[PDB]
């Protein structure tokens, strides 16, 4: 996928502006399962790791490959249960 | 124009909402529910990715990882919510650097930049991963922990995420292996080291912390490989990310730097 370097800096600046701006008035009660959910959020690396694993030519490669997208599944899955049960309230 | 570039348009918005329900109360419960979706439509439709061999191994690391970690959710008391958050942060660190590792190793890096992001990127996860990891551990109790001091610790730390960084920018010229090794042992390092001198009650504050590195870091892998998934979710749980460790920090009377 091509993005010229002024389309990804103003992507970057853009989402960085809405990101800060979407927590601005947030109340105390609903921090930490909003720290949840965020967390849960940034597991979209596992499309990132399954990417490279399925690219991944030599066994170094598909070993570390391998490892990392348990680490994303385990974020993205582990993220969104413990959020659903914070959002008990 | 193609389809995983829709998936993954669709896929943004969906987070963008999601976060957005979930910072109001009377929208929150709301809120993971539309992330869900996007967690999903991004996992469906990546299994398009072209060329995407190793199919067989991604299925079993995609089980392995949900399901224990899916496990770990429901059957672990409530008072125990913060090392959860703690430890699955930590994996999304170290997913971060395993990208980071793999398109290193590979060495086809045909832009400094981009290179550059893909070393950012991975520095910052696996001093998630380790941060985390020792985050977990202590209120966890296994590594049962009040602020570990030593005499001149200060300097040590600085000066490993000194070295990191210039192990780190050499690769730019010259990626070998031995440098690779080398760039995440002390990466690696300077998460344990940092994490270290952090008390019990402060907690919560380095995870967010943490949390908002994560964020960063599956950001900068994103812009790095050209991927748009990472991109968005990554500079988006950034940003809100460090507001949001301000605001517990400012909350606690302290602030960050004393946290840190």
């Amino acid at each position: 996928m091509e993005f010229g370097f002024w389309s990804a800096l103003y992507i970057f600046v853009l989402t960085a502006f809405l990101g800060y701006e979407l927590i601005t008035r947030v109340p105390v009660i609903l921090h930490t399962p909003l720290m949840s959910g965020s967390n849960f959020i940034h597991g979209v690396v596992v499309v990132g790791a399954m990417v490279v694993l399925g690219h991944a030519e030599t066994g170094l490669e598909k070993l570390i490959g391998f490892l990392g997208v348990i680490l994303g599944a385990a974020n993205a899955a582990g993220g969104y249960a413990v959020t659903v049960r914070m959002l008990e309230m | 124009m193609d389809l995983i570039q829709a998936a993954y348009f669709v896929v943004a918005i969906l987070f963008i909402v999601g976060l957005k329900r979930m910072a109001h109360p009377t929208t929150a419960k709301s809120g993971i529910v539309w992330a869900g979706w996007g967690m999903v439509l991004a996992v469906l439709a990546t299994f398009f990715w072209p060329g995407m061999g190793n199919f067989a191994l991604i299925l079993l690391a995609l089980l392995l990882g949900s399901v224990v970690a899916w496990w770990a959710a429901v059957r672990v008391a409530m008072t125990d919510m913060p090392q959860m958050v703690a430890i699955y942060n930590g994996m999304g660190g170290g997913a971060a650097a395993t990208i980071a590792a793999v398109e290193l190793l590979k060495g086809a890096f045909e832009n400094t930049g981009l290179m550059a992001l893909a070393i950012l990127g991975g520095l910052i996860g696996s001093v998630a991963f380790t941060g985390s990891l020792i985050a977990f551990a202590k209120l966890q109790g296994i590594m049962k922990s009040r602020p570990i001091l030593f005499p001149g610790q200060k300097a040590v730390n600085a000066l490993v995420l000194a070295l990191t960084v210039v192990i780190g920018l050499s690769l730019l010229w010259n990626d070998a292996t031995a440098s690779i090794v080398l760039f995440f042992l002390l990466a690696l390092l300077f998460g344990v080291l940092m994490t270290l001198p952090i008390g019990g009650g402060d907690m919560p504050v380095a995870i967010s912390f943490y949390n908002a590195f994560t964020g960063m870091a599956v950001g900068f892998e994103g812009f790095a490989v050209g991927n748009p998934a990472l991109m968005v979710a990554g500079t988006l749980v950034g940003a809100a990310g460090t507001l949001l460790t301000v605001l517990m920090a400012r909350a606690m009377n302290r602030s960050v730097w004393s946290v840190l």
